[PDB]
Parts: C-alpha cells; structure tokens; sequence
C-alpha cells in the first residue's frame, strides 16, 4: 500500500490481484535463426482486460566469465500502429527501458542478445522521425536476481507498473495517463545464438496470469513485510479464514 | 443532592501548543499559465494536466483568471484555504454554446 | 513515511525535514468519579487509574492542599486512614475501599483547615470469636453451650 | 475408596460502565449539539447500567453473608500452625488467619485458579494503569477506554472473598465446629459414610483408609487445571465472552452506516455546517442503535447470572455449611461433603463421593415372615443366608451381622411375598 | 416514556401540529418519518426493558410459593433454607405486590465453658456417641447435655447411638452400664 507501514497485524485489503487456483501460462519463446508465423497469432497475443501479473525468470549468461543478465521484453497496446501509443518494457543487462511512444512495430518483432549475436539483427520496429513519447525512463534492478515480479494495471485512463527483485511482493514503480484503453499485449521471441539444449542448458521463462479487483487478507510482521495472503472467495477454507479474519 | 458517587465529565484536558509542518521552498504549480493559454482543445479532444509537489492559492488564481462562475461538489470553498493534497488533475475544453 | 493500524487510524510518522520518528497516542480522556456527601460544600474526588503527578500537571492546575495516591487511583479532598475500617458505607469506591464523612465538630474542632472525607476501608461481614482452645485440653474439647435464651 | 471432583458455578461478571456522549460523539463540539436533540437518550443507557451494576454489587453482598453466617472461630486460631487435623492435610484450601498476618493472601488452589486467567478483578486494574503511556506501544483495553468503555472492580476484593472462604472452611476442622454439624471432621464423615448403608466396623476400622482417600482426592483436584479441566474452560469462556462483546461494541465505531466517512474529524474537515449536519445525523444514529441492543443484552444476561448466585447461595447452606437429607442435588447419590474456594467470577465446589471399587453377586430377600404371622423388613439393607442362617447385610458394603432391632422395622402382619422364617427368634 | 413525545429526533419540532399546518405534504412526510421512528424505538427499548422484568419478578414468585409450602405450611427438613439457622417456624402477610414473612428463632442469650467428649467406649471394646449433644462429666461422671441449652441428664439408649466397636480417640470409660 501506498506510504503506509503495518505491523503485527491482519489486513483485509482489496486490490487488483490474480486469482488463486488459476493458471500461469509460460509465453516465453526462442529460436536460433529461424522464425515461425505462429509465433505472432492469438494463441500468444493475449488480452489486456485490467491487467497482468507477471513473474519473470531472470538467466544469467556468461560471456569471459562475465555475468550477463537478460529476459524478454514486453509489448502491451491496442492496434501497434504509429496512429496509436505503445507500452515496450526492455532490460539492458541491469538497466530496465520503459518506454511508451507512437512506434511503427515490426509484422513479426524480436530482440536479439547482444552477448551472442543471433544470425538476424534486432528488428521490433523501424523509427526514423522519433516519434512522440509519453514516456520514457530507465530504471535499475538486481543483476543477481534470479526471478522478477510485475503488476501492469489500467485504471480510468492511467496505466500502473509495480515491480520487485527482492521478494514476492511488488512495490510502486511508476503511472501514465493515457485516455485510451489497451487491449493487448504480447511477449517477444528472444532470438540468441547459444541459450539452448544442445548449448549450455539455459531456458527462457515468462509466466503471465490476468488481474481483477477482489479482497485479500493479507499477513504483516514485525518488518511490514507481507508474510502470507489469501485469496477471500478462493474456496471454503478461504472463506472460514477470510470470516475470522485469521491464518489459523 | 443526595449522598452518592456520581461519573461526571468535568474539565480535564486542553491542547496547549501546536505542531506544523510544511516542506519549504517548493515551486508554483503555475496553474493560471495553463489555463489561461492560447491553444484550447475541442471537447472531442479534452485536454489534462497534473499537478504535484509544488504550492498554490485560490485567491491569486480565481482573480487572474476571468472568473464566470466557480462551484465545488463534495467539498467545500473555504475548505480548500490551508489543506495539502496528494495531486491536482485539471481537465479543460471549449464550450460548445448551445451545449 | 506513515503508520497506520488495521482500523486504519495513523500511529506513528516519520519527519520529513529532520527523520524524526515518532508514535502518537491520543490525549487522555476520562471521567472523574465524585464520592459526594450530603449537605457539604465540595464532593472528593477519585480519578481512576492515574497517579497524582499526572493530575496535578496536567489536568488540575486549582490548588489542592489535601490529595493522595491510591489502589485505585489519585484521590482528591480526602484524608488516607485506610488503617480505620467501617462495616458499613454508603459512598462505596471499589474493591474494599470506602469514604466516610466526619465532621470537626465543637467539641474537637481544629482552627486549621481539615478535609472531612476519609479514605477509609470496607468490611461488612465478620465472624464472633471465643477465646477457647483449639486443642483437646487434655482428651476433651472446650465448647461453650448456652444457659438461657 | 473416596473420589472427588470439581465444580464451577458463576455469580457475577465484569461491570461495564459506558460514557454515552463521549462513545457517540466523543470531542467535536457540532456532534454534541446535534446529540442533545434526542433528549436523554444517553441518560437512559446510562441508569440501566448503573442499574445492571448494583444488581451485581446486591448478590456480591449475598454470597459473602451466605458464607459468613454463623461460623464462630477460635481468637487462638492460626493457620500457620493448625492446619491439618485427623491426619487430612488442610493447608493448599486456607489462605491466611489470625491476628498477625496481613489479610491479603490466597490458597494456593485459588493461586492456581487466578494465574490461569489474565483479566481478573486485579488484572483489569493493573491493565488500565498502564494506559497513560501503553507500556510497551498499545493495547486493545485503552483503545477501548479512551472511547468511553470501562470495566469497573467489584465493591469486596478478591482476597476478602478468600478470607470469606478461609474462615468457611476452617469452621469445620476446629472445636466449635460450626459447619461440620457441632461434632469434629472425620467423626461427621463416618456418620455420611454410615448413611448410605455401611456399618460402623468397617469404618472404624478404615480410618487410615479414609484419611488417606481424602489427601489423594485434593492431590488430584490440585494438579488437574491443565488445559482440557471443563472447571477452567467454563471460567475463561466468561473472560473471552466479555472480551468479545467489548470489541464487537468498539468496532462500531469504524462503520459508515450509509454516510461519507466513519471519522468525525474527516467529515468536518470537508463539508460545510449545513451538509456536515446530514452525514453526521447518519453515524448518531448508527451508534445510538448500537448501544441500545448492547444494553439489552447486558439485560439479559444478568438474569442468568442472578439464577447461578441463587443456586450458589443454596449449595453453600446446604452442601458445605451443612448436609442436606435430599439425594441427588450436590453430587451424584453417594454424596460425602462439599468444600468451597474462591474463583474468578464465582465459586469452585469439591464435592466428595463414597466410590466402590469390587463386587460381589449375592441373593437376598426384602422381608421376613417369623412366626406369630409377624414380619420384619430390613432397615437399609437387605437379608441373606450364611451357613443356612439369616443375616442383615447393608446395601452398600457387603458384610454379614446378626439380625437386631437396630436393623429391622416390625410389623405385626406380614407380606404375601416375604420369605417364611420359622427359625428366628434370634437377637 | 412520556417525556419521548417532546423529543424532535432530528426533526424540526415535536408537535404533528406544528408540522401539518408549516409545511408541504410532500415535505412533511419526511418529519413526520423520524418523529414515528424514534417513538417506535423508544416503544421497543421500554417493551424489552419490561420483558427483562418479569424474568426476575418470576423466580422471586417461585421462591416465595417454596417459601409458602415449606416454612410457613409445613416444616423442610431443610437447614438455612427459611430465616437463619435456629428457625422455628414463620408465617405470612399480605403486601403490596408481594408477601412478607414473619420468621421466628431461637437466640441464646447466656453461655458456660464445659469440656466435652465426642463418644465413649465401653466395656466389651462397644462404643456411643452422643444423639444431638455431647458427654460431659459431672461429679466425676459421665452425662450428657444437648447442644442448645445446657442441662446435664442420664445417659440412656434414647440419648445414644451405639455401635459394636470405638474409635481411636473415643474416651475409654468402662464404669458405664447405665440404662
Ligand atoms: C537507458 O539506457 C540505455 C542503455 O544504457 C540507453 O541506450 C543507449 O543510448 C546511447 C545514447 O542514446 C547510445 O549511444 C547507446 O548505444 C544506447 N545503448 C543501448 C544498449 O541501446 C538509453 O539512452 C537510456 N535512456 C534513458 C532515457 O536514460
Ligand atoms: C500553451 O500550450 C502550448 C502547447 O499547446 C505550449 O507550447 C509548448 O511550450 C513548451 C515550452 O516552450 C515546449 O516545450 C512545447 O514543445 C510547446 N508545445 C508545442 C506543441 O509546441 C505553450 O508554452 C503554452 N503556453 C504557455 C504560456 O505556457
Ligand atoms: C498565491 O500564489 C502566487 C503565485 O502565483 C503568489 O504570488 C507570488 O508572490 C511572491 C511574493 O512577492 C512573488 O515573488 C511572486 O512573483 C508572485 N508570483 C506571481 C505569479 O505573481 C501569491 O503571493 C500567493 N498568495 C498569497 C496570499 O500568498
Ligand atoms: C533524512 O534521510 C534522507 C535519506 O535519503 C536524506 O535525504 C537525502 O539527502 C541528500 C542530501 O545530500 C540527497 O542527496 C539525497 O538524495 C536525499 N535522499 C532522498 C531519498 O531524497 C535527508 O537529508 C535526511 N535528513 C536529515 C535532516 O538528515
Ligand atoms: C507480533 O504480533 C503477535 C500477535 O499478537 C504478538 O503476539 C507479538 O507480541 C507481536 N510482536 C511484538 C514484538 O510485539
Ligand atoms: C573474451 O576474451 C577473448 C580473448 O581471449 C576476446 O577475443 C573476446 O573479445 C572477449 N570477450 C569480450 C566480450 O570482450
Ligand atoms: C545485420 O546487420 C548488419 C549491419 O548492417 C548487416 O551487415 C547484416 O547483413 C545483417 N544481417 C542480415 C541477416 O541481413
Ligand atoms: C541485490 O543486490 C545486492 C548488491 O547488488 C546483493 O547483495 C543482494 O544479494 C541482491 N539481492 C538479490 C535478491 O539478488
Ligand atoms: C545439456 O543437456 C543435454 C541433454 O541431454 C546433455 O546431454 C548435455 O550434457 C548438457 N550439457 C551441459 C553442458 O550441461
Ligand atoms: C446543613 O443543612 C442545614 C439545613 O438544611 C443548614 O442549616 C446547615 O448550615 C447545613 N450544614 C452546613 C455545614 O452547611
Ligand atoms: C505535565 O506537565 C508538566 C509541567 O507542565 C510537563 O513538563 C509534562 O511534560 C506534562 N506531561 C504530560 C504527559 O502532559
Ligand atoms: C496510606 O495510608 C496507609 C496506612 O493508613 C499507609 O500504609 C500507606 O503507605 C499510605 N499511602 C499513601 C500513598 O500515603
Ligand atoms: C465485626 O463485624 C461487626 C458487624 O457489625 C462490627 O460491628 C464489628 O466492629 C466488627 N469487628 C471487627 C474487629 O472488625
Ligand atoms: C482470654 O484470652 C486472654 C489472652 O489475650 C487471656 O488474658 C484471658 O485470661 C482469657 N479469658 C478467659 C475467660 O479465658
Ligand atoms: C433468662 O433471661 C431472662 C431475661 O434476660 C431472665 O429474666 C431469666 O431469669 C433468665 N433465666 C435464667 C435461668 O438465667
Ligand atoms: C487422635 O488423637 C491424637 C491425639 O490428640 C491425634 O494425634 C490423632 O491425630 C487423632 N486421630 C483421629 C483420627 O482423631
Ligand atoms: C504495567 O506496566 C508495568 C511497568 O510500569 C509492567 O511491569 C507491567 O507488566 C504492566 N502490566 C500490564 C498488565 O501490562
């Protein structure tokens, strides 16, 4: 919650949070050289009703005994023309890229490690006039985290990223006004050279889940960390903790 | 009265001193420059802005504005006079007349 | 930068200019309770659960020349004589503690000035002692039966 | 052998005190003025509390006169030297007596008792004396009583309801005896004993038996109050059922009941006094209702309170002060005596049980028809055959003795289903 | 109860008058609301207050009936039951909503030390303990007195109850064949 600080105590709180007993789906995609047109089609290209909850795998390379951290890169819009704004999250080996411009998108995008170059070049869009930009930022994380936690949310025109490296829960990490309504998203195909079995066993993992707005009674300990949460209309034992308001 | 043990509410307790606390040096929020500019957008095209951190007052506003008529809804004029705020969202557009 | 419970009132903040932290509690509320005599001029006082120091800073600033600390709280207008006790009482303050009422009268007046209100102690039951053994004196008991009724 | 067992019975409850102006409209001068537009709502909660309350203090004053009445004492009593008699060990039931102790003490049973339950009549008490300051930071009790909602003590302490029943039971081991009958301790245990149908030899002769039945009785009462004793769970349901009716009646403070804010300070930090007036009317009436259904069910309980001191009083006059000829109402049927201790809120009895432990299959007859067509019944007993002769047998200890006129009624006819009996003449 | 018809309840006034001949139908609906729910309310604190009564005024009745039959009519084998202790017996009156009963006891008003015995044992190892009294040993003889009053008399078999052994701390007398 917002500035606020709780301690030793139970909360019933309602917020935009995934529903417990639903299903993750793993949407990250990788190819050496090769790329398939259903790579691009409903199966991947989901919905954006209020949100997302997405929970990330973090793989560190090495180049030269050198650590490099990377993940896929997520799109979220409603049309991806340059007559419409898109939301692209990016790393950067321990810098995060936010940016949410009129971009003139690719028919099929990918981004490509930079470490090991892949046999094409990195081509999500093509941009020669710079075009406007609502927002852009960088942001710094852990470059030795091994998992990364995001709420993409939308709300009356404003869009809301929450994200952590430490921990399971997500903290503020910034708003937009938009006065549109995104519609979709997409992860993108991390083309890399040598991530895969037959080179040294490294996998691509990207979990996305929906939102809603529904109550939870949440656990605070003597740090205000949230320690343990329930979902309040998940099944029967949830509705006997979320009527007493307690975990046993 | 009787012989008896009475409860009663006498005077037992006054706030003596205060407490205020303010953060010093901030900006203007600059809202009479927005709104009072050149370019105004349809109300197809509404236009926004927001204002946090930063200082204001009603008074040096709703005197270099030209004020036709001004009317608050769930809150209260003389309310506004001291209060701080998370943020200010000022939407704007020009009227159509007959609308 | 603040600090709130479940109910959700604030507690406790943290300063912005100076990072000063510190808990808020409300200022203290109660009633007082009045042990009150007939015919007199003034009732005493008992507030509940409070020393003496606190009331005599911070909420009485009226001068009072007779005041003591208590069980059951800051007693004010009354003499302490709890080693005195009475079996009866009609000014009954709690767990066996009770105020009488007496007068300087003209016979053992005082020209200085006295609180008529004594703090005194609660016993309405007894029981009837005998001064008999409680031994066999020598294989008997001692007993004490009536002779006239 | 001689069983025992425990037994809690409540007469009282925590006195709740409600300021009714300072729980509806606490500080803010436009909710006072609103308030007084309903007339003397709040003087009408508060004359049933203070009514409810001097209920309590009137059956407090009762129990106390019930154990108190007509127990005569010893002045050389002290009960750091006598407190044993008969070889029946006395000391965990006496708190303190005499002339140089300092009434201010329990018995350890009442120790054990008081140690298990946190908010007594003291620990109320001591917990509202760490209000101004918290102690640690916070406490749901001062939450409760800088909102108006105070528990206030009983008008006779706790440790005077101890020396109540400390003088109680020593008025039966000591040389007026004026609770156990006039006559001493193990003497008016043998005549109960021979009451239900055993004879005095046995009792005679089983003294030591006896004695030692008694000690391992109260041993076993004193080390049981472990986390599953019903004596226990029965007092410490009245603690959580006060504890849980006073939050409940603090959480209504935090409802809207259909206007703006619960908070009176947000509401009057927004709105002007005609628009205030609207959204404050709201929460009056709200937590007006509130306290009126919370004193309607302080109403009645106190009814079920009243009747657990009735039948309190009655066990006290009728179980431990003296013993009673009608079976089953303390105990079971084999009912010895009772004892009686101070508890949080009430009473804790130990009633005492003459227990068999073997048996044995015998045939007996209910009458006797002798000659001269005469009959005799068998007075608490029964008649029996050894070595083809009638004998008397009590009902309740198997032992043969000759049959007498201390063991039969006569009557000058007999049944037509006694069994003929031409051989008795006897003793 | 009656002074609830001059409460407002938050309304303008009190009087149905002075808001029937003030305002609009449509508007006085709206006063004439509160007026009707705060009377209700008072109406349904006053009924619960009163049904909370009776549960007390019963048990005291039924007391009292135990009282009628068992002090006044007849005589309880009972002990601190009617008055006391030392009670004789009672009678009853008529009173305003209610009975009041006249008991009546026995009061000493003079006592004597005497040193008492418990029981005796006799001669064949038989033992007596006393019928409602004690032994005491007058001229270097064993008699028995009641517990009441004192008045020394024979021991006899309608003063005794016997039993074929005594116990340890009976007092060994074996001078007594009495009646
Ligand atoms: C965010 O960080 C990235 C990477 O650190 C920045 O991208 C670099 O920008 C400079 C100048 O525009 C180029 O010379 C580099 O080639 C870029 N690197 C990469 C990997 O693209 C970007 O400018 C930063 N953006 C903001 C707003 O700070
Ligand atoms: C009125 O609005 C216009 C835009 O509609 C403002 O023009 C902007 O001025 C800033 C600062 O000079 C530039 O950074 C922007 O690029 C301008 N916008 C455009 C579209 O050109 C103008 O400044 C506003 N008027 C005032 C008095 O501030
Ligand atoms: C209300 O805010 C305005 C800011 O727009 C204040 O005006 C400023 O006053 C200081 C004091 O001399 C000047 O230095 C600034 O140049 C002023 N700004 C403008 C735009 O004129 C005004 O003082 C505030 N009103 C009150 C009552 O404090
Ligand atoms: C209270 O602690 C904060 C810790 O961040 C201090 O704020 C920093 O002050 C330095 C001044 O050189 C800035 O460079 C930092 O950016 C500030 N941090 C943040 C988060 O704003 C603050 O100065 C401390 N206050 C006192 C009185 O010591
Ligand atoms: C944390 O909360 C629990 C729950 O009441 C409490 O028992 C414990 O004392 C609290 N911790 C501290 C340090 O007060
Ligand atoms: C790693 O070291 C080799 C030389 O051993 C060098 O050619 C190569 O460029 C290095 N890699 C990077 C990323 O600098
Ligand atoms: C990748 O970019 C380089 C730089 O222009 C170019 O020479 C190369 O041909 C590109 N790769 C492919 C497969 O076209
Ligand atoms: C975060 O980074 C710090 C230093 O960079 C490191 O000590 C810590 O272990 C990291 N935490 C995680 C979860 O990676
Ligand atoms: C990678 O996985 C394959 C799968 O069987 C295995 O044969 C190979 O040894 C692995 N290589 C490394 C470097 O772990
Ligand atoms: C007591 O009352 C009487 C009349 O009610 C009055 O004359 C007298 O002065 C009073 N006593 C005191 C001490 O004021
Ligand atoms: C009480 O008053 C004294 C002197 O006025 C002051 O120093 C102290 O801080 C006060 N304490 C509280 C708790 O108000
Ligand atoms: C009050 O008086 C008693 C004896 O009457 C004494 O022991 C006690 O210390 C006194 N307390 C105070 C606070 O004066
Ligand atoms: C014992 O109680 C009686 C009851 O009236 C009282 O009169 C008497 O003074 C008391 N004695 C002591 C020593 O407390
Ligand atoms: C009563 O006991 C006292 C001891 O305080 C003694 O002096 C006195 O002689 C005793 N009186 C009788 C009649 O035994
Ligand atoms: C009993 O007491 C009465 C009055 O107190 C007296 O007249 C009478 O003589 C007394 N009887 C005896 C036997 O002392
Ligand atoms: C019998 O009397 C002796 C001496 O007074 C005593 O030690 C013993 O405890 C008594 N036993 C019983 C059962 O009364
Ligand atoms: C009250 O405060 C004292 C310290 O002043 C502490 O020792 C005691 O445990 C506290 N009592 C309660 C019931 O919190």
């Amino acid at each position: 919650v917002l500035n606020r600080v709780y301690l030793n105590t139970t909360l019933l709180f309602t917020g935009y949070f995934p529903k417990s007993g639903a299903n993750f789906r793993d949407l990250a995609l990788k190819g050496s050289k090769y790329l398939s047109t259903l790579w691009y089609k409903p199966p991947f290209l989901s919905d954006f009703n209020n949100g997302i909850f997405s929970k990330v795998k973090n793989t560190k390379l090495y180049v030269n005994n050198t650590l490099y951290s990377e993940f896929s890169t997520i799109v979220i819009g409603s049309v991806f023309v340059n007559t419409s704004y898109t939301i692209v999250v990016q790393p950067h080996n321990g810098i995060l890229e936010i940016t949410a411009c009129q971009y003139t998108m690719c028919e099929y995008p990918h981004t490509v490690c930079k470490s090991k170059g892949s046999i094409r070049n990195e081509s999500w869009h093509i941009d020669s006039s710079e075009p406007l930009c609502l927002f852009k930022k960088n942001f710094t994380y852990n470059v030795s985290a091994d998992w990364l936690y995001f709420h993409f949310y939308q709300e009356r025109g404003v869009f809301y990223a929450y994200y952590a490296d430490v921990g399971m829960p997500t903290t503020f990490l910034f708003s937009l006004y938009l006065g549109t309504i995104l519609s979709h998203y997409y992860v993108m195909p991390l083309t890399c050279k040598a991530i895969s079995s037959n080179t040294d066993n490294e996998t691509l993992e990207y979990w996305v889940t929906p939102l809603s707005r529904r109550q939870y009674l949440l656990n605070f300990d003597e740090h205000g960390v949230i320690t343990n949460a329930v979902d309040c209309s998940s099944s029967f034992l949830s509705e006997i903790q979320c009527k007493t308001q307690s975990f046993a | 009265p009787n012989t008896g043990v009475y409860d009663l509410s006498g005077f037992t307790v006054k706030p003596v001193a205060t407490v205020y606390r303010r953060i010093p040096n901030l900006p203007d929020c600059d809202i009479d420059n927005w709104l009072n500019n050149v370019s105004v957008p349809s109300p197809l095209n509404w236009e926004r802005r927001i204002f946090s951190n930063c200082n204001f007052n009603l008074s040096t506003l709703l005197r270099l504005v030209h004020v036709d008529s001004f009317s608050c809804n769930n809150l209260d004029k003389s309310k506004i006079f001291g209060s701080c705020f998370n943020s200010i969202t000022v939407d704007k557009f020009a009227i159509p007349n007959r609308r | 930068n603040l600090l709130y419970d479940s109910n959700g009132n604030i507690i406790g903040f943290k300063d912005f200019l100076t990072n000063k932290t510190y808990t808020i509690l409300p200022c203290y509320s109660g009633r007082v309770s009045a042990a009150f005599y007939q015919n007199s001029s003034s009732p005493a006082l008992l507030y509940r659960n409070l020393k003496c120091s606190y009331v005599l800073n911070n909420i009485s600033f009226i001068s009072q020349p007779f005041y003591f600390d208590s069980y059951l709280g800051c007693v004010l207008n009354a003499v302490n004589l709890t080693s005195y006790s009475v079996s009866s009482c009609d000014l009954r303050m709690g767990s066996g503690f009770c105020i009488d009422y007496a007068l300087p009268s003209s016979g053992s007046a005082s020209r200085g000035i006295s609180s008529p209100y004594r703090f005194v102690t609660f016993e309405p039951f007894n029981v009837s002692f005998v001064n008999d053994s409680v031994e066999t004196v020598g294989g008997l008991f001692e007993i004490q039966i009536p002779t006239n009724f | 052998t001689i069983a025992g067992h425990e037994e809690f019975i409540q007469t009282s409850s925590p006195k709740v005190t409600i300021d009714c102006s300072a729980f509806v409209c606490s500080n803010y001068a436009a909710c006072h003025d609103l308030l007084s537009e309903y007339g003397t709502f709040c003087d009408n909660i508060n004359s049933i509390l203070n009514e409810v309350n001097d209920l309590l203090d009137i059956t407090q004053l009762q129990v106390a006169n019930a154990l108190m009445q007509g127990v005569t004492l010893s002045s050389n009593l002290n009960t750091n030297l006598h407190s044993d008699v008969d070889n029946i060990d006395f000391k965990s039931l006496l708190g303190c007596l005499g002339s140089q102790c300092g009434s201010s003490s329990r018995s350890l049973l009442e120790d054990l008792l008081f140690n298990k339950v946190k908010l007594s009549d003291v620990g109320f008490v001591e917990a509202y004396n760490n209000c101004t300051g918290g102690s640690e930071i916070r406490d749901l009790l001062c939450v409760q009583s800088f909102n108006g909602i105070k528990v206030l003590p009983p008008i006779l302490s706790e440790t005077q309801i101890s020396g109540y029943t400390t003088a109680a039971t020593v008025a039966a081991m000591f040389p007026p005896w004026s609770a156990a009958a006039g006559v001493p301790f193990s003497l008016n245990v043998q005549y109960r004993i021979n009451g239900l149908g055993v004879t005095m030899d046995v009792l005679n002769k089983n003294q030591k038996l006896i004695a030692n039945a008694f000690n391992k009785a109260l041993l076993s009462i004193q080390n049981g109050f472990t986390a599953t004793n019903s004596a226990l769970a029965k007092i410490q349901s009245v603690v959580n059922a006060n504890a849980q009716a006073l939050n409940s009646l603090l959480q209504q403070l935090f409802n809207k009941f259909g206007a703006i804010s619960s908070s009176l300070q947000e509401i009057l930090s927004r709105l002007d006094p005609p628009e205030a007036q609207v959204q404050i009317d709201r929460l009056i009436n709200g937590r007006l209702t509130a306290l009126n259904a919370y004193v309607s069910q302080q109403l009645s309980d106190i009814t079920l309170i009243k009747a657990g001191a009735s039948r309190a009083i009655e066990k006290v006059n009728e179980c431990v002060k003296s013993q009673s000829p009608r079976i089953n109402f303390c105990g079971n049927g084999n009912h010895i005596l009772s004892l009686v201790q101070n508890a949080p809120y009430g009473l804790l009895f130990i009633h005492f049980s003459y227990k068999p432990t073997s048996f044995k299959t015998v045939l007996v007859s209910p009458g006797l028809c002798l000659s001269g067509d005469r009959g005799i019944a068998p007075k608490q007993g029964y008649f029996i055959k050894q070595n083809d002769s009638w004998m008397f047998t009590g009902s309740s200890y198997y032992y043969p003795e000759p049959i007498s006129d201390k063991n039969v009624v006569f009557m000058n006819s007999c049944s037509v289903n006694f069994t003929k009996a031409p051989f008795i003449y006897l003793n």
